[PDB]
C-alpha cells in the first residue's frame, strides 16, 4: 500500500493533461486532473496547475481553494507560492502577494523574471497607495 | 481627477500671493501623504 | 531630517497667519514631492 495502479494512473493523467495544456486544451486537462484527484486526492501539483488554469480563465475562488488545499498538503510548495501570489496580484489584495515575493527573493534572489515582476508590482502598489 | 485638480488649483492660489480662507483644508492635504512617507497609517 | 523639519516649520508658519518669504521655493518643494510620488524621475 498504496498500489502501483493508482500512482501510475495519476502520473499518466498528469502527463496527458500537461501535453494538452502545451496545446492549450484547458477543459480536457481540467477533467483529467479531476479524475486523477478522485483517484489520488493527495497531489498538490494538480491543485497548483488547476489554480493557474483558473487564473487564465479568471475564476479566483476555485484557484485559492486549490492553493489552500495544496499548502495543507505541503506548506513549502514553491510553485504553489508563485501561483497563488500571482493569483492575488491578479485579484487586487496586493499585500499578501507582496509578502510572498519578498520572502521568495529573500530566500531565492537569483531569479530574473520574478525580480522584474516584483519591482513592477511594487511600483503598482506605490501608485495605488499614493493615488488616495 | 477631482483630488489632483483641487490640490493643484489651491497650490496655484498661493503662487500669486493670494491667502486662502481655510488653511486647515490644505494643511490636511499636505499631512495626508507625509504619513505615507514613513509607510503604515494603520 | 532637515528638509522634513523645515517643511513642517513652514507649513505651520503658513497656517498661523504669517506670510512666507519666498513662495516660489515652497511651491517647488511641493511640486517635486508630488512628482516623485508619481514616480516620474529623470
Amino acid at each position: 500500500p498504496p498500489a502501483d495502479g493508482a500512482l501510475k494512473r495519476a502520473e499518466e493523467l498528469k502527463t496527458q493533461a500537461n501535453d494538452y495544456f502545451k496545446a492549450k486544451d484547458y477543459e480536457n486537462a481540467i477533467k483529467f486532473y479531476s479524475q486523477a484527484i478522485e483517484l489520488n486526492p493527495s497531489n498538490a501539483i494538480y491543485y497548483g496547475n488547476r489554480s493557474l488554469a483558473y487564473l487564465r480563465t479568471e475564476c479566483y475562488g476555485y484557484a485559492l481553494g486549490d492553493a489552500t488545499r495544496a499548502i495543507e498538503l505541503d506548506k513549502k510548495y514553491i510553485k504553489g507560492y508563485y501561483r497563488r501570489a500571482a493569483s492575488n496580484m491578479a485579484l487586487g489584495k496586493f499585500r499578501a502577494a507582496l509578502r510572498d515575493y519578498e520572502t521568495v527573493v529573500k530566500v531565492k534572489p537569483h531569479d530574473k523574471d520574478a525580480k522584474m515582476k516584483y519591482q513592477e508590482c511594487n511600483k503598482i502598489v506605490k501608485q495605488k497607495a499614493f493615488e488616495r | 481627477v477631482k483630488d489632483l485638480v483641487v490640490l493643484l488649483f489651491e497650490t496655484a492660489l498661493l503662487s500669486s500671493g493670494f491667502s486662502l480662507e481655510d488653511p486647515q483644508t490644505h494643511s490636511n492635504r499636505i499631512y495626508r501623504m507625509i504619513k505615507l512617507g514613513l509607510g503604515i497609517d494603520e
